[PDB]
RNA sequence: CGGAAGGGAUAACCGCUGAAAGCAUCUAAGCGGGAAGCCCGCCCCAAGAUGAGGCCUCCCACGGCGUCAAGCCGGUAAGGAC
RNA sequence: GGGGAGGUUUGGCACCUCGAUGUCGGCUCGUCGCAUCCUGGGGCUGAAGAAGGUCCCAAGGGUUGGGCUGUUCGCCCAUUAA
RNA sequence: CCGAGCGCGGGAACAACCGAGACCGCCAGCUAAGGCCCCCAAGUCUGGGCUAAGUGGUAAAGGAUGUGGCGCCGCGAAGACA
């Protein structure tokens, strides 16, 4: 999931409170990290 | 009639500040008055436009994100002869660089144009070699 | 930052407690400590070091018999160790210790225009199979029709020999300040009485 | 604050308190001033940036007003086998899951105190420097491991497999 | 013998204290870690760096028309050239 | 199944070159690019540690000798941290 | 439209993109497009929205508590959101 223009809300602990310019999705599990590269 | 020629008119000198002032800005003004603009004989190709000490241009203001973003660059002859550097960096060391960079691009390019520029004295202070007069402006 | 002038001579392989070693064979000799520069009037401390006594008529003038107590300069002139004040006696060899790797100035001794394969070492090639001419050729130096620009520094076939250099990592075991040497690991560049001056180590300095 | 001693100079809003002084320099759009008894702040507008920075600014000097009212406690509770600690005098010594010994050493403002080896405590009096050591004491020694051994806030450990795992 | 040893800013990345958004957070303010990588610390050239830097001195003024304003003009000085 | 960079291959177009710019690899000198193979870094795992899988960061330097084929494409050995 | 308007400005530069038919001389003025902080010649004009990234200073599908405006159905002092 790392680096892919999807940065949905996947499991719903996953948050985009946009930091840095470039949305991360952040969760617990972190097989569960997208991210905007 | 047929335009008048001013003849050789004595160089008034003239030192302004800097500290908390616009770079571009501060500069935009700076070189209309390098050259004769300001006066109501300007002439182009003679350089009769006030000599400008500036003092303490170690701290002049820039908006944006220039501090960290605005690039200054420098080409060696040699093959990957590129240097940039940054305003940030510009500043720490020998910053009175900075204005005069800004203002020498804002003058005409042929030999006196050149000329003016040293008609131009920065310091990163302030303090001048206080030569004589110099009205202090604003 | 500790320093001392030198001549060049030998290199020897005196063999110190079981091995066998090359030495370099310097003379330091006494070097006038005629003053400081200091970073008012300068910007930086250094001191000026004489040498090797032998100027007579030849040499005279402003002398610096003048500078501040005269003494009269060497033969070899003088320089400057930078970043560094003695005492203010004119200092010899034994400025240093037997056993410390430390730093060396010399004048490469001189060769001239000299070859491509040989200044900076090409290939070049072409024995037999190639051409009688291109043996000692560049073969070759640029582009097509972009850029086409010849770049500066494009590595040439020109003076070699006649430079100066500084080095590290020297170590010296043995001294003779009873006739005024400086024997060490040896590598010393120039010829058999030129330029060299021993200045202080940088391992983590 | 009661017996403390607030105060607010240009921009920085200096807090003296029975414990020390220190500086809370925050942004000068609104209203710090000391009054009354407690401070109080308003914001310029109700725009953006403007209710940001007041929240986090009020909340700043709230903080560090109790910065000089004890906000020590905070401590680590290190698990694992070979992991001991020794404060000797002035230095924090430790050979955990590593082979050489550790000092740690106290920096300005806040303050070490070991009651043994198993479960260090620390009295900071500096709630934004002291959680800096706490978070980086915690990462000389990362825990979790994927079971336990290691160093740990109040932290939980989060399972998954030892000899296994491993397909 | 050398690549390095070391200081400082940064990468993605991890963290501190924290708001809007009473909860949360590595973030938009502030602190901190972070790479052979960027800048120095290394080695040569280098003041045509037309800002032509600065130090240590050296010799010294009119000697012939220009009184005034600049030229010029033969031999000497420290020196330097053949 | 759509959208796109990249202008290296392979197709299309034919204008400066018909008062010439001499096509394949190798010799030899490099040199610019990162979507980076070794090396640093960290994220993460259907990751115990050992190695691996993977995604971003990062040109600083480096990236072998041969057998055969005219041959880049290629296969093969002996190796490399690659 | 050029070609035959490579005559004149703009557009950085730029046969045909916009203005505009050059008999000739002037040291006058309206004006075209474009245009005014400074090159380079004329508003750091006046009045008001937005933006906070260099967007400006050349890309999409599509994505996102970016930041401000316009609105629709709830929950609210009977006590809500946390």
């Amino acid at each position: 999931m790392k680096v892919r223009a999807s940065v949905k809300r996947i499991c719903d602990k996953c948050k985009v409170i946009r930091r840095h310019g470039r949305v991360y999705v952040i969760c617990e599990n972190p097989k569960h990290k997208q991210r905007q590269g | 009639m047929k335009t008048y020629v001013p003849k050789q008119v004595e160089p008034r000198w003239v030192l302004i500040d800097a500290e908390g002032k616009t770079l571009g800005r501060l500069a935009t003004k700076i070189a209309t008055l390098l050259r004769g603009k300001h006066r109501p004989d300007w002439t182009p190709n003679v350089a009769m436009g006030d000599f400008v000490v500036v003092v303490n241009a170690d701290k002049i203001r820039v908006t944006g994100k220039k501090l960290e973003q605005k690039i200054y660059t420098r080409y060696s002859g040699y093959p990957g002869g590129l240097k940039k550097i940054p305003l940030e960096k510009m500043l720490a060391t020998h910053p009175e660089r900075v204005l005069e960079h800004a203002v020498k691009g804002m003058l005409p390019k042929g030999p006196l144009g050149r000329r003016l520029f040293k008609r131009l004295k920065v310091y990163a202070g302030p303090d001048h070699p206080h030569q004589a007069q110099r009205p202090e402006k604003l | 930052m500790k320093g001392i002038l030198g001549v060049k001579v030998g290199m020897t392989r005196i063999f110190r407690d079981d091995r066998a070693v090359p030495v370099t064979v310097i003379l330091a000799g006494p070097c006038p400590v005629v003053q400081r520069r200091t970073p008012e009037k300068d910007g930086y401390t250094a001191v000026q070091l004489g040498f090797l006594p032998q100027n007579p008529k030849r040499v005279n003038r402003p002398l610096k018999g003048h500078f501040a107590k005269a003494g009269v300069e060497p033969v070899r002139i003088l320089r400057e160790i930078r970043d560094f004040n003695p005492e203010g006696d004119t200092v010899t060899v034994e400025i240093f210790k037997p056993g410390e790797r430390v730093d060396v100035t010399g004048t490469s001794k001189g060769r001239g225009f000299a070859g491509v394969m040989k200044r900076w070492n090409f290939a070049g090639g072409p024995d037999s199979h190639g051409a009688h001419k291109i043996h000692r050729h560049p073969g070759s130096i640029g582009n097509r029709k972009t850029p086409g620009r010849v770049y500066k520094g494009k590595k040439m076939a020109g003076h070699y020999g006649a430079e100066r250099v500084t080095v590290m990592n020297l170590e010296v075991v043995d001294v003779i300040p009873e006739e005024n040497l400086l024997l060490v690991k040896g590598a010393v560049p120039g010829p058999n009485g030129g330029l060299v001056i021993v200045r202080e180590t940088k391992k983590a300095a | 604050p009661k017996g403390v001693s607030v105060e607010v100079a240009p921009g920085r809003v200096k807090v003296k308190g029975p414990k020390g002084e220190l500086e809370v320099p925050v942004s000068p759009e609104m209203r710090v001033v000391v009054e009354e008894g407690v401070v109080r702040v308003e914001r310029p507008s109700d725009e953006r940036r403007h209710k940001s920075l007041h929240g986090l600014t009020r909340t700043l000097i709230a903080n560090a007003v109790k910065g000089v009212s004890e906000g020590y406690s905070k401590e680590l509770l290190i698990k694992g086998i070979g992991y001991r600690a020794r404060l000797v005098g002035r230095a924090l010594e430790l050979t955990v899951g590593f082979s050489h010994p550790v000092v740690v050493e106290p920096p300005e403002g806040i303050t070490f105190e070991v009651p043994e080896p198993t479960r260090v405590r620390v009295s900071g009096i500096d709630k934004q420097k002291v959680g800096q050591v706490a978070a980086n004491i915690r990462a000389i020694r990362k825990p979790s491991a994927y079971h336990e051994k290691g160093i740990y806030y109040a932290g939980e450990p989060v399972r998954l497999k030892p000899g296994k795992a491993g397909a």
